[PDB]
């Protein structure tokens, strides 16, 4: 099983891209994270919740760099290209 | 209802104990201190200073007790 | 850390609000009354006034601090009514739940409470007046 | 246009393309849903009025998206996605 | 004891703007907005109902104190207000007057502005307002990270 | 203290009998061991319908059934005013006050009240 | 022939209602009226049968496709306003009157409906403690 | 059972001894009837229950009783002020089946209060 | 204790929730095995609560006024059991407020009393005026 791997890291992908997908857009819905060090900070913004978000799972960080040349490129569509990425992984 | 049970039962059982200091015939007490010593005396102001209480409604007879 | 998500979390923004209104609910208005706060140390206080109470209120749930910082808001200015906000706000969560189960969108509920918000103030303004009744009746007398 | 142009293709690689053109239709269901609006019945007015307009109303509320940032969001999207399916395996390694 | 009382009667009158209390805004505002939902409707109908409903708790839990029944005190105050507003757009009236209140003191209901219960304008909006704030941001939560 | 847990037991069956007075009265659906169905309003016929566990339940029920075969009516009567009894006399026991003045006053009690009827 | 099954129905009973949630929309609404005019707890008891009544077009949209959230909020706004007879249309999903379509349904089914349903609920809630033998 | 409270407290404290315990938690056993009825018809006990107690007592300026001694309880459902009076709806009583149930019911609660010791076996 | 009306709630609750999707004639079905192995499906409301064989006691009683409801009548058979059913469901939180079942059976029973003056004025039934035991047809 050398794909069944790879298909638990798409699964454990899918989930963080549903996470971020209920925060697509002005109206979207806001994610509460607590910080080990006991920082509460919220907000809408999909770059600064896959920041402090602190995520193990080493194929779900590949988002975290896209987020990044996302705003750096570009600036906007942060939130957008999460979704899109786990469209493609679900299809 | 059970918060109002527990606020009679606090105070009640601290004045339960104390129905044998009242008047001249009054019993004496001991009390077990963890220490060797003990009160022999049935004074109820001595007899309520030293006893450990938990609820807090037994803390504000106490207070009343000083005042008196 | 731990993740959690769906209805969940919805039910424990109840339970949180719930003990938080119970302690608020029999302090509303001047009819009500006073409330001791004991902590580990052992030591209490007593005080009537409802806004003190949340000050030192300990409630570890990231919907209950919010009001933490509601409560203080109102203290810092108006200094009055801090109270009834709690209970409204409390309710208006409970009834936002039972929506749940009849598939109604979060997002319409908010919009929902903004424009009745907008126009609840119109409403308002309409039945305003200032002192009237100064003379065949009596008005400031009944304060004192 | 994807959807029309999947059967020039021949193949396991046509398949793909009839596929895609559903991946990209996440992102206007998005945000049909934040919303509050009707998630399906949103989506299915968006196929029905595009038919006979183009690009036709979001500008007259002001709204303008330009084109390099849904430019790089496909592109950006290639590559994160590849370099998932890519990695068939992971261990220790200090 | 006179400057307690006169401090009562000063932050009153220092706001020009008042508006009687003691559950007079909730009650009247909940009728309004069982018609008013109609107007908007589109899915939005169903939250002005349930908002117009949650103030009632106010006038509940206050009677609770006074020992008077909140059930009986709730509903009969519903039966005064709706006769109330079917007469007011019309410029005229008969028997239906306005404001009407609670009294807990003399368990009857009486007119606050008579009764000697007045709060300022100020003091309602901002309390209205920032309740609801607090209510969006704890709905938009829908994950909880704790580490 | 098992003088004080019988009338807890019976307490039980009290608030039975207290909903059935009254217009708020209701039957008790019961379903036999045999598949029938006894519906009634009537206290006095459910108790040949209930299993008695405790023997101090029964001394109740053998009262209850001399009110139905003598004067036919009263006999939720019976039944509420003597469960009633039964905690008045409760605080006398915690009082102190001993149970063989307690029937002795019942006697002068009741020859009191017939006499004013 | 479908003209004969339908007027046959009718000729055994001639007292009949309008349906589609005609008549059940004008009682809801009526009773939130008249318990505006009844002191006491009751006020509160007769609006939650009115909102009971509004289960019967539900169920009717939902087993047709239609959506009973916006149905609701679109019949009540032309029930208020004007004619107060606006049904539902069973196919296409719209405002209307089930008056002009010549709709209708028979009153003996409402009337004993209302009567069964009223009562058996209230015998359910009429007893606080019930103990029932098993065997 | 509300005019029998009036009655017995009066016999209270003519009869001297210990018996004056029985004689006053006697009457109030009485009151059980009035509150069930109250309690079941949703009507509150701050309200109705005083009440019953102001119609069989009040301040009379005359040896000879007068007003309304009729006044039961109601059992309300729709809306009232106070009692209402019994004679009205003509509910009465027969004296056969009132003071029938007493002697029962005394010697119900007797036999409860006589046994301090119950011996079972299992079967 | 208060418990026993809670049970009997939500016994009436389990029952409709099937039967709300067999409402309309387009509505779904139900389907019964019996111990027999006899798969029957109806749309029939009467049917389907004749093989649900209910242990619990009072919720017989809406399979008892639904035959009456199938025979006499022969029409709302499902809709009666529904409207009972949600008109239990309003009544569950009266419960935790500590208001008695009095009053509220006496609530529904004044609304039901005004309502047959109510669908008597909402049904028309006229015969000689403007009409004939024909054109009314």
């Amino acid at each position: 099983k050398p794909q069944e791997v790879r298909k638990a890291n798409i699964i454990a992908a899918r989930s963080v891209a549903d996470a971020i997908r209920t925060s697509l857009g002005p109206k979207g819905m806001d994610k509460m994270i607590k910080t080990s060090r006991g920082e509460i900070i919220i907000s809408n913004d999909g770059h600064t919740i896959l920041k402090q978000m602190a995520i193990l799972h080493p194929v779900a960080r590949m988002l975290v760099e896209v987020s990044a040349a996302q705003d750096s490129e570009a600036g906007d569509g942060t939130t957008s290209v999460v979704i899109l990425t786990g469209a493609l992984l679900g299809a | 209802r059970q918060a109002q049970i527990s606020n009679i039962t606090a105070a009640k059982a601290v004045a339960d104990v104390i129905r044998t200091c009242l008047g001249p015939k009054a019993m004496l007490k001991m009390l077990l201190d963890p220490m060797g010593g003990l009160v022999l005396t049935n004074d109820g102001h001595a007899i309520l200073r030293e006893i450990d209480v938990a609820h807090p409604a037994a803390k504000s007879m106490l207070e009343l007790s000083r005042t008196q | 850390g731990e993740k959690i998500s769906g209805d969940d979390i919805r039910n424990q923004n109840v339970l949180a609000t719930m003990a938080v209104a119970n302690v608020v609910k029999s302090s509303l208005g001047p009819v009500g009354l006073d409330k001791m706060l004991v902590d580990d140390i052992g030591d209490f206080t007593v005080t009537n006034d409802g806004a003190t109470i949340l000050s030192l209120l300990d409630v570890q749930h990231p919907a209950g601090k919010i009001l933490v910082e509601l409560a203080q808001q109102q203290d810092r200015e108006i200094g009055d009514g801090t109270t009834s906000v709690v209970i409204i706000a409390s309710e208006l969560l409970k009834r936002a739940n039972e929506l749940v189960k009849n598939k109604i969108h979060p997002t319409t509920i908010i919009t929902g409470f903004r424009v009745a918000l907008r126009e609840a103030i119109r409403f308002i303004n309409e039945v305003l007046s200032t002192s009237v009744d100064t003379l065949g009746k009596e008005t400031l007398i009944n304060i004192a | 246009r994807l959807s029309k142009e999947a059967r020039s293709m021949e193949g396991v690689q046509a398949f793909i393309w009839q596929e895609f053109a559903s991946a990209l239709e996440v992102i206007p269901t998005t945000l049909a849903e934040n919303a509050g609006l009707n998630s399906i019945k949103v989506v299915t007015e968006l196929r029905s009025k595009h038919e006979n307009g183009e690009l036709n109303n979001t500008y007259e509320e002001h709204i303008l998206q330009p084109v390099l940032v849904s430019t790089s969001a496909i592109t950006l999207a290639s590559e994160c996605v590849k370099s998932i399916l890519r990695i068939d395996d992971i261990a220790f390694s200090r | 004891s006179l400057h307690d009382s006169l401090s009562v009667v000063k932050r009153t009158l220092e706001s020009g703007n008042v508006v009687p209390g003691g559950g007079c805004v909730e009650a009247a505002l909940n009728i309004y907005l069982d018609n008013f939902a109609t107007t908007v409707g589109s899915r939005e109908q169903l939250a002005i109902a349930e908002f117009a409903a949650a103030l009632l708790i106010i006038p509940k839990t206050l009677a609770v104190n006074a020992a008077k029944d909140s059930s009986e005190l709730v509903a009969k105050l519903r039966s005064y207000h709706a006769a109330s507003q079917m007469a007011k757009p019309e410029d005229v009236k008969r028997r239906s007057y306005r404001n009407y209140g609670l009294d807990l003191i003399r368990g009857k209901i009486v007119d606050e502005i008579h009764a000697g219960v007045l709060e300022p304008t100020i003091s309602k909006v901002k309390s209205l307002k920032s309740a609801l704030e607090a209510c969006v941001a704890i709905l938009r939560i829908d994950t909880m990270i704790t580490v | 203290g098992q003088i004080i847990k019988s009338i807890a037991a019976i307490r039980e069956l009290h608030q039975m009998c207290l909903t059935s007075m009254g217009p708020c009265g209701r039957n008790k659906i019961i379903v036999n061991h045999l598949g029938k169905i006894i519906i009634t309003n009537d206290a006095a016929t459910m108790l040949r319908e209930l299993d008695i566990v405790h023997p101090a339940v029964k001394v109740l029920v053998m009262a209850t059934e001399q009110q139905k075969i003598d004067m036919g009516d009263g006999t939720n009567l019976v039944m509420i005013l003597a469960g009633e009894l039964l905690n008045v006399s409760e605080k006398l026991i915690s009082m102190g006050l001993s149970a063989v003045e307690i029937i002795q006053g019942y006697n002068m009690a009741r020859k009191f009240t017939l006499k004013e009827l | 022939h479908d003209a004969i099954m339908i007027v046959k129905r009718a000729l055994q009973n001639k007292l009949i209602v309008a349906g589609g949630g005609a008549t059940e929309m004008e009682v809801s609404k009526c009773l939130r009226d008249y318990s505006k005019t009844i002191a006491g707890k009751q006020q509160m008891i007769i609006n939650a049968f009115a909102k009971a009544l509004e289960v019967i077009p539900r169920q009717l949209c939902e087993n047709a496709g239609f959506d009973a959230i916006e149905i609701l909020n679109k019949l009540r706004l032309a029930h208020s306003k004007g004619e107060k007879w606006y049904g539902v249309v069973f196919e296409t999903e719209n405002i209307g009157d089930n008056f002009a379509k010549f709709v209708w349904e028979p009153a003996l089914v409402k009337i004993n409906a209302l009567n069964s349903a009223t009562e058996a609920t209230n015998l359910i809630l009429s007893v606080d403690e019930t103990i029932t033998n098993k065997g | 059972e509300i005019e029998l409270i009036s009655r017995i407290t009066k016999y209270g404290e003519r009869t001297p001894g210990l018996l004056q315990l029985a004689i006053k938690q006697f009457a109030v056993a009485f009151e059980v009837v009035p509150r069930t009825l109250a309690e079941t018809a949703g009507l509150d006990v701050n309200e109705v229950l005083p009440n019953l107690y102001a119609a069989h007592n009040v301040t009379e300026p005359g040896a000879v009783k007068t007003d309304h001694l009729y006044k039961g309880v109601d059992i309300d459902g729709e809306s009232d002020e106070g009692v209402k009076d019994i004679r009205e709806e003509n509910i009465y009583d027969m004296l056969a089946t009132k003071k029938f149930a007493i002697n029962v019911a005394t010697e119900a609660a007797t036999t409860v209060l006589s046994i301090d010791q119950i011996i079972m076996a299992k079967k | 204790g208060k418990g026993q009306i809670i049970s009997n709630i939500n016994a009436c609750v389990a029952v409709q929730e099937a039967l709300k999707p067999t409402l309309g004639p387009l509505g779904s079905d139900i389907l019964i095995v019996t111990s027999n192995q006899k798969t029957t499906i109806s749309n029939d409301g009467a049917t389907i609560l004749k093989l649900l064989d209910v242990v619990h006691p009072a919720a017989k009683t809406l399979v008892d006024i639904s035959r009456a409801q199938d025979a006499e009548v022969g029409d709302g058979t499902t809709s009666v059991t529904i409207l009972a059913g949600e008109l239990m469901k309003e009544a569950k939180p009266f419960l935790e407020e500590g208001i008695s079942s009095h009053l509220i059976m006496k609530g529904y029973r004044k609304a039901v009393s005004l309502a047959v003056e109510k669908i008597n004025e909402l049904a028309v039934d006229i015969t000689s005026e403007k009409s004939s035991g024909r054109e009314l047809l």
